[PDB]
């Protein structure tokens, strides 16, 4: 019915809440994104070791060259991470 | 995985920009490496 | 957080549901895709109401032209649009 809408609105709540507390209320700055990911995923992320890796991934993820991660870009990347997790599921054997 | 999600592909690049860099690369490797020794011939011919 | 993880999980659940609904292995035929769409997003989305849109979306989703959709394609584009809707809502409407 509206379960994908539920998932999408949960996504919105989470990343907006993680943006606001740390920086500009809406978009995803570098520090916002770093703490956000820390909040988001544990036991799977390899970016935890270095925040400079977060910085450079932010630099790429900001092909627009503004230093702030757009919502569309972030959602497409986390969709690629869904891709990676499904690949993980298949790799399991 | 995010290290490669970028993927910065060459095949998507516009033709003119790719050609402009291809000329640079070709000049840098092939033409520059090519070795021609004409000094001896030129000096002998001029001296004669 | 783990809630966002569960959001990806919900995406995967809904995908595999309609990938096997018509038995299309793990990839959405035109019919599976249509039924999927009007199931998950009742309202803002239209497939039955807009069959020409369904056909154009068949071509656009299937840039490969296979006519079937795997996880990467729709996750990218559908996530982008469905999240950007509310971003526009906040911005202006
Ligand atoms: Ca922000
Ligand atoms: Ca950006
Ligand atoms: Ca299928
Ligand atoms: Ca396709």
């Amino acid at each position: 019915g509206s379960e994908l809408e539920s998932a999408m609105e949960t996504l919105i709540n989470v990343f907006h809440a993680h943006s606001g507390k740390e920086g500009d209320k809406y978009k995803l700055s570098k520090k916002e994104l770093k703490d956000l990911l820390q909040t988001e995923l544990s036991g799977f992320l390899d970016v935890q070791k270095d925040a400079d890796a977060v910085d450079k991934v932010m630099k790429e993820l900001d092909e627009n060259g503004d230093g702030e991660v757009d919502f569309k870009e972030y959602v497409v990347l986390v969709a690629a991470l869904t891709v990676a997790c499904n690949n993980f599921f298949w790799e399991t054997s | 995985v995010v290290a490669c999600f970028r993927m910065t592909p060459l095949y998507n690049l516009p033709t003119h920009r790719a050609c402009n860099m291809f000329l640079e690369s070709y000049k840098a490797s092939w033409i520059l490496t090519e070795d021609h020794s004409f000094e001896d011939r030129m000096i002998d011919d001029l001296s004669k």
